């Protein structure tokens, strides 16, 4: 009859659906999953994550509210060049581009219109790519797999990737998560095992492209607190990554920008007395990702009504280790939740 | 009544034969053991004896060839008597020459307890005259024994012999009447399930294509047949690629049912369509559904076909040339257009009533688009037909007068009731037998041993509680507090049952021989007297038949025959002799008889069992079939049509609502697999629309059909009686609260999607309409009119999530208290402009 089998191995997979708003983190945890259990056009839209990235700085110079000037005023004809090839189709990248974005990358205007982009869309891997792109300004270059996670391209459509670690199937569906492609996810939501939730942590200061006037993390919430409380969700348990942990360090660490400015709850809060950081760590870095962590948990908890969990992980996407270890701990739990029927 | 009870002798025949042989064969094997007996052991100096015996021998084993005669089978009972005459007349006159100091009491009266069960048990005779040859026999038997107290002692025993007679007599005639019928019942049920399963298939037929019914009779699953008795409803669907879709429109409908009088409108199309069915079961295309003036069929959407196109366009030929022959037949001016386009189709049911095989994709948008592209006559294909139709047709170019489109024109007995009334038997006769063995004291006034008396108020007060939990189990007197009852009652299961059955079996022959304690073997009449009472006690074990055959035998064995090989030695010469041969045959009989009753309970039991599990499968059955047939049409076209053949009516009122998703297509996306995730969606959206239909304040209202996204349903049809608490036209206002509701159902569904919502448009309408079934051994019913198709038009010209009202609906809901606002004046085909309304202000 031939379909018992293949309806028993459809039974015996694990379909892990991600969830989670825009930019969190969802493709770079199925590009982390295929180095951990598993060719040309990587180089190209590294290039453009790289034109990208210099043009969004060179436009917000003039384009914040107190114009941050040039530091080395003697780069506007670069500037203006870099303005020239803002709008177009194709970009061969000649070596003078090469060079207009190092001699803007050392200036010091340049520098200080980056560090406030939480002031404007800027995508999550300048600082890196700016550096590298200097390193990799020729082709014969074959890029990293830290070059490979750092590559941001956007996500449109259900995407699948299947993998089997220590005969156990995988099947997980990374999804796009832009407002418009929301609407898709209910395709999604058969028989799905279990929700790994992917949240940007550090994004606490920026807002979303779509209106420009809503916080990440606000929109990740209200996000988390529809998906939580769906109808066909209600017997379903979420894994709730978190997702650019350090990222969030270093932004705590720079002190300039205040989690309270923001979400004012956290002047008054305390971290938790089950609270267990990991080693060599400022324990107000620790009290932000609690406080971010206790804020989805909020939302967990108030209802549920003992049907479905939330498992709150730490992450950093970028780094294969914590990927790895995380991963085998919600190895472990998902293996409770598919046996839960 | 009488055909019926005495079609229950003729099935009970065959045993009645059988227990009739052995009883032949038992009688003749006294007269063996008593003939071996007087021949060699006692009574060697006359023959009078054996000789007797030997020729009753001979005449049993004639009777025995006398069973196997065709003049038996309606002669038993007349047979049985004139056998038990012979054996009470013979048993009589071997009796009679005793009694000159030979042979004993207990021998005779062994005699005696014999004959008076094989007449009560196996004789099967009536109740009156097996009762009145008893009684006769125990008084003729006692007045030629006699050639103040040991007499009437002897009745006592005869009393309890006839208690226990009457009671297996009654017990084996009720088991074999109430057998009969539980057989009668489970075998009308097969029959009425065999209709029933017939019905089931043809309504199953009726909504689905062949294969994927003859999937469904197998039951490949198992969790539908649980569910027409958690996150998402269930749905079927298969995203199938190359199949060929067919749609084709009568042309001129409307003057062709101009002022038909709404039956002969419904017999001319039944024809027409019938006609189109006949063309389907040719060309092998299975057709999907068929809607207002509009048929559509695919080509092999369940079955991969290789020709399906050219099955398509052949099926689309073989419409125009029915319809011509139907327009020179039937003399009315129609033709028709047909559309026939290919592609990939995800076929399956969305809905839960009225739900039906459909197709859905934009193959069959695009299908749809290119009939009413179409001209009249000809059927108007795309390039994706003509890609691979190899072009052996009258092909043309198919341009429009305003996509490389072609066009083609041709070429009693409850069973805790009997263990009330044999613990009844069982104590009376324990009862009188006490009586008996006490009132033998004619030489003290007062009893002498002290253990008798013990063991009797003993096992009395035992016999008392048990009859009390019994008759106040039964007949239920709540009194004092029962939840001791409750606990007690369940400890008694089947072995506990076994062990207090076997002392409620044993106790009377414990009352018998309590007695024997003070000596007894130097009188003969106390010794003869212990030994008949103790026979009697021995023959009393049947009663329990609820326990096992082997268990009681054994235990009347032990408790009727040790005690007295125990007292064999006891020295009571040659009595001995005759005493242990006379409790050999004894318990030989109690053996055989107590074993057949018990069989015939397992049976009753049995019986009873499997015309339970029959009546429970057609009870499933029954409500299974009768849910598929008030799913395929309504109730009222359900009984006109039990009643008859076809249906049609002329309603002079009702009202109809059409329900479109506007915004459904923006949300269909195909990327992912074919879309069928989209239709689950929409499927779960159709069932809470359906789930308003099981409301009790929503049950005059119908749904007709869904078509697509579109949700059809209409009122007025149930309500044949103008109700004094109601009003004339009040199914338009709960058709129109159905309508409010279904708007606020839509609101509630988009809570649950996540940045994105659905929108619906209704238009509402109402008017006389024509209701109809269309197939015979397929059915749908639909009504068609003006009404409907006023009621269409308010849904295409709708603004989407505002009702859209026309003019004299306007004119009879705003009479009601509703609110309004004029909305504008719209074109109608066949009305002109018209005043529509919108409810949402
Ligand atoms: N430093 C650091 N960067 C991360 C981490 N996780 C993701 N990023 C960066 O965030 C950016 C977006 O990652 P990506 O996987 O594309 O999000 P996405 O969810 O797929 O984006 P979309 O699908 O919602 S449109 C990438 O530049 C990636 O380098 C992290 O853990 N640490
Ligand atoms: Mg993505």
């Amino acid at each position: 009859k031939q379909l018992q089998k293949d309806k028993q191995v459809y039974r015996a997979t694990h379909r892990l659906l991600l969830l989670g708003a825009g930019e969190s983190g969802k493709s770079t945890i199925v590009k982390q999953m295929r180095i951990l259990h598993v060719k040309a056009t990587k180089v190209q839209d590294i290039k453009n994550n790289l034109k990208e990235a210099i043009e969004t700085i060179v436009a917000a110079m003039s384009n914040l509210v107190p114009p941050v000037e040039l530091a080395n005023p003697e780069n506007q004809f670069r500037v203006d060049y870099i303005l020239s090839v803002m709008n177009v189709p194709d970009f061969d990248f000649p070596p003078e581009f090469y060079e207009h974005a190092k001699a803007l990358w050392e200036d010091e205007g340049v520098r200080a219109c980056y560090e406030r982009s939480n002031e404007y869309q800027l995508i999550d891997c300048a600082q890196y790519f700016l550096d590298k792109i200097d390193v990799i300004k020729q082709d014969d270059y074959v890029p990293s797999d830290q070059d490979l996670l750092r590559c941001r391209v956007l996500t449109s459509g259900i995407f699948e990737t299947k993998f089997q670690v220590d005969k156990v199937n995988f099947h997980m569906f990374d999804v796009g998560g832009q407002r418009d492609e929301r609407r898709k996810w209910i395709q999604c939501f058969n028989d799905v095992t279990a929700i790994i939730f992917v949240v940007a942590s550090s994004s606490y200061n920026m807002v979303i492209r779509e209106d420009n006037q809503t916080n990440r993390l606000q929109e990740a919430l209200n996000l988390f607190k529809s998906i939580w409380n769906n109808r066909w969700l209600r017997t379903i348990s979420v894994i709730l990554f978190l997702n650019k942990q350090d990222l969030l360090a270093e932004k705590v660490l720079a002190g300039k920008s205040k989690i309270e400015d923001y979400f004012p709850e956290f002047a008054r809060y305390t971290t938790p007395e089950d609270a267990t950081p990991e080693p060599g760590e400022d324990p107000r870095v620790t009290r932000a990702k609690y406080f971010i962590r206790d804020e989805f948990l909020r939302i967990s908890t108030a209802s549920g009504d003992g049907r479905h969990y939330c498992y709150p992980h730490f992450t950093c996407a970028v780094d294969t280790e914590n990927i790895r270890r995380v991963f085998n701990d919600c190895r472990d739990i998902i293996q409770r939740m598919h046996l839960r029927q | 009544s009488v055909n019926l009870e005495e079609a229950c002798m003729e099935r009970c025949f065959p045993q009645t034969q059988r227990r009739f042989r052995y009883a032949l064969f038992y009688i003749g094997f006294a007269c063996l053991l008593w003939s071996i007996y007087f021949g060699v052991h006692m009574k060697s100096k006359l023959i009078v004896m054996v000789a007797p015996a030997l020729c009753f021998l001979v005449v049993c084993v004639g009777f025995f060839l006398f069973t196997f005669t065709k003049l038996y089978a309606r002669h038993y009972v007349w047979t049985s008597l004139v056998l038990t005459l012979l054996v009470f007349a013979l048993t009589l006159a071997a009796q009679f020459q005793v009694l000159t100091p030979c042979l004993s009491q207990v021998g005779s009266f062994s005699m005696c307890i014999e004959v008076l069960f094989l007449l009560y048990t196996v004789m099967h005779l009536p109740l009156y005259l097996s009762l009145i040859l008893g009684v006769a026999y125990s008084v003729l038997f006692e007045t030629f024994g006699y050639h103040h107290w040991e007499l009437l002692s002897r009745a006592l025993l005869h009393l309890c012999i006839h208690a226990i007679g009457i009671h297996l007599f009654i017990m084996s005639q009720v088991r074999s009447r109430s057998t009969f019928l539980k057989v009668g019942q489970s075998i009308m049920h097969g029959k009425d399930l065999e209709v029933e399963k017939a019905l089931k298939e043809r309504m199953i037929h009726s909504v689905m294509p062949r294969i994927i019914a003859d999937d469904l009779m197998k039951q490949g699953d198992e969790e539908s047949e649980n569910s027409v008795k958690i996150a998402f409803r269930p749905f079927k669907m298969q995203q199938i690629e190359e199949v060929s879709i067919l749609f084709a429109d009568i042309v001129g409908f409307t003057k062709m049912s101009a002022n038909k009088s709404a039956h002969a409108l419904v017999g001319l199309l039944n024809d027409l369509f019938g006609r189109f069915d006949r063309l389907c079961e040719e060309t092998k295309c299975e057709k999907i559904s068929t809607l207002g003036d509009c048929y559509y069929c695919v080509a092999g959407c369940p079955e991969p076909r290789a020709d399906h196109a050219y099955c398509c366009i052949e099926m689309g030929l073989g419409m125009i040339r029915a319809i011509e022959q139907f327009c020179q037949e039937k003399k009315e001016m129609v033709n028709m257009r047909v559309g026939v386009h290919t592609g990939t189709v995800l076929c399956g049911i969305l809905g839960m009533r009225r739900f039906k095989f459909d197709v859905w994709s934009n193959d069959v948008n695009l299908a749809n688009l290119m009939e009413q592209l179409g001209v009249a006559g000809k059927v108007h294909i795309s390039e994706a037909t003509a890609k691979y139709l190899d072009d052996r047709y009258e092909m043309e170019d198919g341009k429009v007068t305003e996509l490389k489109t072609y066009l083609i024109a041709g070429q009693f007995a409850s069973a805790t009731f009997s263990s009330l009334l044999d613990v009844l038997l069982s104590t009376t006769v324990f009862l009188i037998l006490s009586i008996t063995c006490f009132l033998r004291y004619g030489a003290a006034s007062t009893p002498p041993p002290p253990a008798a008396l013990a063991v009797f108020g003993a096992a009395l007060l035992l016999e008392i509680l048990s009859l009390v939990v019994s008759v106040r189990m039964v007949f239920f007197l709540e009194d004092v507090m029962t939840c001791t009852k409750r606990l007690l009652e369940w400890i008694a299961g089947w072995l506990p049952r076994h062990f207090i059955g076997a002392i409620l079996v044993s106790l009377p022959a414990l009352a018998v021989y309590s007695h024997v304690t003070s000596e007894f073997e130097t009188n003969i009449h106390s010794t003869m007297f212990t030994g008949s009472a103790v026979l009697t006690a021995v023959v009393q074990y049947c009663n329990f038949c609820q326990l096992s055959s082997w268990m009681r035998s054994s235990l009347a064995t032990v408790v009727g025959a040790g005690p007295l090989l125990l007292l064999l030695y006891v020295s009571a010469s040659l009595i001995g002799q005759e005493v242990i041969l006379v409790f050999f045959l004894l318990l030989l009989l109690v053996w055989f008889l107590n074993r057949e009753f018990e069989v015939s309970y397992r049976l009753h039991y049995h019986g009873d069992v499997e015309a339970d599990l029959h009546r429970t499968k057609i009870q499933s059955m029954r409500d299974q079939a009768d849910w598929l047939l008030r799913n395929i049409i309504p109730y009222h076209v359900a009984e006109q049509l039990k009643v008859s053949q076809t249906y049609s009516k002329n309603h002079d009122s009702g009202g109809v609502i059409f329900a479109s998703i506007v915004n459904f297509s923006e949300f269909y996306e195909e990327n992912y697999e074919g879309g069928k995730e989209c239709y689950r969606v929409l499927n779960e959206l159709i069932g809470d629309f359906d789930e308003l239909l099981s409301k009790p304040d929503y049950s005059s209202i119908e749904k007709i059909k869904t078509i697509g996204a579109t949700y059809m349903a209409a009122s007025g049809l149930n309500a044949t009686q103008c109700r004094d608490g109601s009003h004339p036209q009040e199914h338009l206002q709960i058709l129109f609260e159905f309508a409010k509701e279904m708007m606020r159902v839509v609101d509630d569904f988009n809570n649950n999607m996540l940045w994105f919502n659905f929108k619906l448009r209704v238009g509402f309408n109402h008017g006389p309409l024509t209701a109809g079934v269309i197939g015979t051994t397929k059915l749908l019913y639909d009504i068609w009119g003006d009404t409907v198709n006023i009621a269409s038009r308010m849904d295409t010209t709708g603004v989407e999530c505002r009702i859209q009202v026309s003019e004299e609906s306007y004119r009879v809901l705003s009479k009601m208290g509703y609110e309004f606002d004029y909305r504008g004046t719209v074109n109608v085909k066949g009305k002109g402009q018209m005043k529509t309304y919108l409810y949402p202000k």
